[PDB]
């Protein structure tokens, strides 16, 4: 390779490296989009489960109110 | 009286049954939400995994470019 050819290759290599860094920059942003998507998805799921567990807890407390009343009734009917 | 208390108890069993059925559906819905969330996270991690292997392949070429640049500087 001639000197002028080697320097031109140096230039091409630099330009190629910049395009490569750009593609990585693109891919990093796509990673952030995916990480935040899953982040929000797990937070919506967590919210739904949090309220479902709250509904569930109040149903249980009411259940034990009924059960203790049953017991009070069975005692009375004796 | 026996008849009043027995209808009191009978009315409560109707309430309990509706509550127990409601609890059951909630647990099945919770179980499904977790399975769906796991599937969605596995999907994201699948895609993240592929993005990273592209990045690392881009760093293979980056190292090749650097390696070639040092060659040119040597002589």
């Amino acid at each position: 390779m001639t000197r002028e050819e080697l320097l031109r290759e140096n230039i091409e290599l630099a330009k190629e490296h910049i395009e490569i860094m750009r593609e990585i920059l693109e891919l990093l942003q796509k990673m952030e989009e995916l990480l935040e998507k899953a982040r929000g998805a797990d937070e919506d799921v967590a919210k739904t489960i949090k309220e479902l567990l709250r509904r569930l807890k109040e149903i249980i407390e009411r259940n034990q109110r009924i059960a203790k009343e049953h017991e009070y009734i069975a005692r009375e009917r004796s | 009286t026996e008849r009043k208390l027995l209808e009191r108890s009978r009315r409560l069993q109707e309430e309990s049954k509706r509550l127990l059925d409601e609890m059951a559906e909630i647990m099945r819905r919770i179980k499904k939400l977790l399975k769906k969330a796991r599937g969605a996270d596995e999907k994201v991690l699948d895609e993240l995994r592929k993005i990273i292997e592209r990045i690392r392949e881009l760093l293979d070429r980056s190292r090749k470019i650097h390696e070639r640049s040092e060659e040119i500087a040597y002589k």
